[PDB]
């Protein structure tokens, strides 16, 4: 019961999901060849959530790779973890997206996406309640931008009563990676404002500054920063796979947190994160791990939450805790701090509590909060799209794969919108 | 610059022969043209009940119309200057509101009977147009849309089945797809239309053999150019649009077919929307400290009708209830979303 469907389009979101799938794995007592090494009987009883059954005492993870180029498929595949995958389950072309929103969305993956959706369906008709579907992916480049968009429409077609959640990696201000970034961000996330039911908003920025200054790693790889975002994706869906005191699922955290169809976009956390040297001298405490959440350095999305107010924070804690203390502590922060809460929705904090913790650590937490500061995201990008558009800069590329000016300033227009609409309700 | 002028009116159905032989009371009574009560029938056996008088419920108008009210009384009374606005160059807009069952179809669009002040509408238009159009050339130009599950059908020509909606230069909005005919007379826009008719989305639901399941939405675009045709033109498109409103619907008890329960829900969000962007208009009309957003975006149907409800356009709320007790909640409902579609406090 309660079946979700996992997707991975492009290069970075496959990579993602292979860390989400290592960790998951891990946490259930599932090993590289698909077998339960488990103790527990907990870690059993909700398998079915993300594993299908396979015949001779093994799981398969319901997932789908999505690529345009092959070699990220053979990557995965040679990774730790990459034989569990059902090999039916790979969808990849041979050409590539070229870093273009069209070649994904329009031209390629559209002649790719026919496999993906009989798969996908496949999963679904497998699963006796499909709850739906987890997107990972970035909105920088071609394939889990535009082929991701699309993908992302031909389900909530089929599927317009399931939830749609989206790990969206979004372009940073500053780190800016490629030249047309602007123009495949402004165009996914309009796709995104009409088709999700939640997107959480993770910037890699943040991640490096959580890394350098939090964690103090002397050097962080992707890897590492892909753990970070593992452990927030495990974090949102614990209540689904363990029992609990107060439980908590997708639709729920959806309905107390977006109060407005259009603001969906959450700001998530997680918390405790500590290095090797700072481990010592702390206190393993609800408290602690409170403060440590609510901070804005803390925050996976490059926004200073001191900059708008938050509307809804959902808070999910995992371990063996006091309720009363609990409610306590998100009192406390609220009485405190009532100037980053919008005044007009009392009790502005939601809270979920699983008693099975994740492994090594006896308390742990995540957040998710529906801020204000999400339109600065907005508006830093549509301002750096109006100033590539002015000029025309590289249209002409996307034009030559089919795509009108005409969508841009649409797009660009519902941006702005969303923006504004942000802006009034604080 | 929203300048938002809306007017209210209601409809009361006579009392059906069906509805009298079932016992129905006369819970709705017409005070005045600005007001309407609804007598909510309760046993009042409390003394708190008896001391609050609860049944004399309120609601706000600008014109309620009795029991003997006709299709050429409504619109002699209420959408008459929303043509004119339309003949001056400007846009309107008219809604019909109510529980499903209401009659709103029939009231409004008609289908090949029961002409609906659509049918006057027309009329009028055309019989000034075609004074006019001595001097200055019209083509009046007609659409019909379905607004289903946030998507578009072409009702006049289905062959483009379910289109989107896309950003003018100059940011309006236009469906993408769409059949434009080009009329002289309401004999041809109303044969169009109740024609388009034939191709929407209705079922035989326990409250309504013939419940929409989508806001049927008329689109009458007055074109027009001084005949001398060589000169450069500052030329109008005034729209005459009018929507069959998908009707309220709270059935789903019995209503268990997965695509009832769909549309249900996006029937009822949207209409929601509609209040909300109402009452956003509303706000900025009447200069209120509410400076913000009007929420066009949260429905198709408010997005496409953005390009009249923002500007200096005349728009009409009509609402269709009834004056039995055996449809009390129905009526109840009807009127509260019409008195917040006002939201002025005169009653
Ligand atoms: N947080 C992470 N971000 C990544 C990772 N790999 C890439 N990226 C970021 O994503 C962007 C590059 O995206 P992709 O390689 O996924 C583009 P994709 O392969 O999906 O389509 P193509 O355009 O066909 O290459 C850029 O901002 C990178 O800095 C990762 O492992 N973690
Ligand atoms: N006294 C007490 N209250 C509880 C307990 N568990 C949850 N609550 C309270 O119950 C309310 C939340 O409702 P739940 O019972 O968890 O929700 P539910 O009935 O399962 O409804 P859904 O989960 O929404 O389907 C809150 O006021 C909680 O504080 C408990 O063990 N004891
Ligand atoms: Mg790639
Ligand atoms: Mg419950």
């Amino acid at each position: 019961m309660r079946e979700i469907v996992h997707i991975q389009a492009g290069q970075c979101g496959n990579q993602i999901g292979a860390k989400f799938w290592e960790v998951i794995s891990d946490e259930h007592g599932i090993d590289p060849t698909g077998s339960y090494h488990g103790d527990s009987d907990l870690q059993l009883e909700r398998i079915n959530v993300y594993y299908n059954e396979a015949a001779g005492n093994k799981y398969v993870p319901r997932a789908i790779l999505v690529d345009l180029e092959p070699g990220t498929m053979d990557s995965v595949r040679s990774g730790p973890f990459g034989q569990i995958f059902r090999p039916d389950n790979f969808v990849f072309g041979q050409s590539g997206a070229g870093n273009n929103w069209a070649k994904g969305h329009y031209t390629e993956g559209a002649e790719l996406v026919d496999s993906v959706l009989d798969v996908v369906r496949k999963e679904s008709e497998s699963c006796d309640c499909l709850q739906g579907f987890q997107l990972t992916h970035s909105l920088g480049g071609g394939t889990g931008s535009g082929m991701g968009t699309l993908l992302i429409s031909k389900i909530r077609e089929e599927y317009p009563d399931r939830i749609m959640n989206t790990f969206s990696v979004v372009p940073s201000p500053k780190v800016s990676d490629t030249v047309v970034e602007p123009y495949n961000a402004t165009l996914s996330v309009h796709q995104l404002v009409e088709n999700t039911d939640e997107t959480y908003c993770i910037d890699n920025e943040a991640l490096y500054d959580i890394c350098f200054r939090t964690l103090k790693l002397t050097t962080p790889t992707y890897g590492d920063l892909n753990h970070l975002v593992s452990a927030t994706m495990s974090g949102v869906t614990t209540c689904l796979r363990f029992p609990g005191q107060l439980n908590a699922d997708l639709r729920k955290l959806a309905v107390n947190m977006v109060p407005f169809p259009r603001l969906h976009f959450f700001m998530p956390g997680f918390a405790p994160l500590t290095s090797r040297g700072s481990q010592q001298y702390r206190a393993l405490t609800v408290p602690e791990l409170t403060q440590q959440m609510f901070d804005a350095k803390n925050m996976m999305a490059a926004c200073d939450p001191r900059h708008g107010r938050y509307l809804t924070v959902a808070a999910v804690f995992r371990g063996r805790m006091s309720m009363k203390e609990v409610d306590e502590q998100m009192l406390n922060v609220q009485n405190k701090n009532s100037s980053y809460f919008v005044e007009w929705i009392p009790n502005n904090v939601k809270t979920a509590v699983c008693d099975i913790p994740p492994r090594g650590l006896k308390m742990s937490a995540t957040f998710i909060g529906n801020s204000t500061a999400i339109q600065e995201l907005f508006k830093r990008i549509s301002e750096q799209f109006t100033a590539m558009f002015r000029r025309k800069a590289f249209l002409h590329w996307y034009t030559g794969e089919g795509m009108d000016e005409m969508e841009f300033t649409e797009a660009e227009s519902n941006m702005n919108d969303l923006v504004s609409e942000y802006q009034q309700y604080q | 610059d929203i300048t938002y002028n809306m007017n209210v009116v209601i409809r009361c159905r006579p009392m059906s022969i069906s509805e009298k032989n079932d016992g129905a009371k006369n819970v709705i009574k017409i005070l005045e043209n600005k007001m309407v009560v609804l007598l909510d029938p309760s046993d009042n056996s409390d003394n708190v009940l008896r001391q609050n008088r609860s049944r004399e419920k309120k609601y706000v108008f600008d014109y309620v119309f009795d029991e003997n009210s006709s299709q050429e009384d409504v619109y002699n009374n209420s959408v008459k200057c929303l043509i004119d606005a339309v003949i001056k160059g400007y846009n309107s807009t008219v809604f019909a509101y109510g529980a499903t069952g209401a009659g709103k179809t029939h009231t409004i669009i008609g289908y090949k009977n029961e002409p609906g002040i659509m049918m006057m509408i027309l009329k009028d238009l055309f019989e000034r147009i075609k004074m006019l159009q001595i001097m200055n050339e019209y083509k009046v130009k007609c659409s019909f849309i379905e607004i289903y599950n946030e998507n578009i059908c072409d009702l006049l020509n289905p062959s483009n089945e379910y289109l989107d909606v896309r950003e003018d230069p100059i940011k309006g909005v236009t469906v993408s797809n769409i059949f434009e005919v080009c009329t002289t007379s309401v004999e041809e826009i109303m044969e169009l239309i109740h024609t388009g008719n034939r191709n929407r989305t209705q079922e035989p639901t326990d409250a309504n053999k013939t419940s929409s399941r989508s806001h049927g939405v008329l689109q009458v675009i007055v074109e027009e150019t001084e005949k001398g045709q060589g000169v450069y033109q500052q030329t109008k498109r005034g729209k005459l649009c009018v929507i069959d409103l998908a009707g309220s619907e709270r059935a789903s008890q019995t209503n268990n077919k997965g695509m009832r329960m769909l549309e249900g829900a996006n029937i009822n969000r949207s209409l929601l929307a509609l209040g909300n962007v109402i009452n956003a208009l509303v706000l900025r009309s009447k200069g209120n400290s509410k400076s913000n957003f009007i929420p066009f975006r949260d429905s198709k149907l408010t997005r496409l009708l953005k390009d009249s409800l923002g500007g200096n356009c005349k728009t009409v709320m009509i609402a269709n209830i009834s004056p039995s007790h055996l449809s009390y909640e129905d009526t109840h409902n009807t009127l509260k979303y019409a008195n917040r579609a006002k939201n002025i406090k005169n009653v």
